[PDB]
């Protein structure tokens, strides 16, 4: 068995980024954690 | 550095009969894009009578080519084929393949739970389509999930091949102002390079495997800031091979990005992530898709 993967659901015709500012979206993976805004060339921090 | 703009005015297979509005019958609206509605049409005249096509209506469309018909050369197993192009009353009409499989994101959402190997198949077919346009000097530029469709057999089909389009007045927006898949150089307006497509490729790979976008902001302004300056923590449910590809793809300097080296696309094909893909069999459509649409 591979590493447990998250349940993935999308909203097709994705809603525009500008609108829906405070509307909560259903429960899933929140997103990548922003470690800092250092602007490094390598976007992902090394493990 | 030479860039050439080819205006899309008319198109038909060489030696075939050019089409006009009278030869099509409208059936329904397939979907809504940035440039307008996409229609389903039935050919009522000619050798392809009774065949169904997808139709886009635009003010004009041009293809930017850097460095045989270009509309014929762009033909690829995983790219929509343009069958007719004609102009009437100051409007451009594009007659395309009717993609009956739907979009990939809806199919993935229908499954909810899937493997990395499942997403791998679609990324690999997407990679071949992008390189084919790159081989002819074309940039996809604005790659987004709306452009990623499936055919009846379940194979990837891009809805466009790098066309620069302008919508009709009815569809015209007041403010021209999608940044989520844009590369840092694009945000900086440094120019759109072929390495920018592989950045968009990486964001799609991230979104398909995680279900979330790597850079999330409240508005266009914030997300652009995140693309330029954000440092992210690798999701730990991703496989080591997937993390490696994302790290090589997510480099803010275009030259450091995978696929921008001398070998080009074979850098990505040879990556540990795509090890289980037989690329020649994939191109021959001899590898079954993970999910069939008809279900
Ligand atoms: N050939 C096709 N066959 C079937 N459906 C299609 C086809 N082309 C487009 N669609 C549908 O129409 C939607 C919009 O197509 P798309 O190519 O994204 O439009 P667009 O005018 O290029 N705007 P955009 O993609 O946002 O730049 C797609 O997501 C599909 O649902």
């Amino acid at each position: 068995a591979p590493r447990r993967r998250p349940p993935v659901k999308f909203i097709f015709p994705p809603p525009p980024l500008s609108s829906l500012p405070g509307f909560g979206r259903p429960r899933g993976y929140a997103g990548p954690t922003v470690i800092d805004m250092s602007a490094p060339d390598d976007v992902f921090a090394e493990d | 550095v030479s860039i050439k703009e080819i205006a899309i005015t008319h198109h038909v297979k060489e030696g075939h009969e050019k089409a006009d509005p009278s030869q099509f019958e409208l059936l329904k609206v397939l979907g809504q894009g940035s440039f307008g509605k996409v229609f389903l049409v039935k050919k009522i005249s000619g050798s392809d009578a009774r065949q169904l096509y997808a139709m886009k209506v635009l003010k004009k469309a041009t293809l930017k080519v850097r460095d045989r018909d270009i509309l014929v050369e762009v033909n690829h197993p995983f790219i929509v084929k343009l069958h007719y192009a004609f102009q009437t009353e100051g409007k451009l009409y594009l007659i395309l393949d009717f993609l009956r499989g739907g979009d990939l994101f809806t199919r993935l959402s229908k499954e909810v739970m899937f493997t990395e190997e499942d997403v791998k198949f679609y990324l690999a077919e997407l990679a071949l389509a992008l390189d084919h346009l790159h081989s002819l000097g074309i940039i996809y530029r604005d790659l987004k999930p709306e452009n990623i469709l499936l055919d009846e057999e379940g194979h990837i089909k891009l809805t466009d091949f790098g066309l620069s389009k302008e919508s009709i007045d009815h569809e015209k927006k007041a403010y021209s102002f999608t940044v989520e898949y844009m590369a840092p150089e694009v945000v900086n307006r440094r120019g759109h390079t072929q390495s920018a497509d592989w950045w968009s490729f990486g964001v799609l790979m991230f979104e398909m495997l995680t279900g979330t976008l790597p850079f999330q902001g409240k508005d266009r302004k914030e997300t652009m800031t995140m693309i330029l300056k954000a440092k992210l923590g690798m999701p730990q449910f991703l496989s080591p091979e997937a993390q490696s590809l994302l790290r090589m793809l997510f480099k803010r300097n275009p030259a450091n990005r995978l696929g921008a080296g001398p070998d080009g696309v074979e850098e990505i094909k040879r990556h540990s992530f795509f090890s289980t893909i037989d690329w020649n069999k994939l191109y021959r459509r001899e590898i079954h898709p993970p999910f069939k649409p008809a279900t």
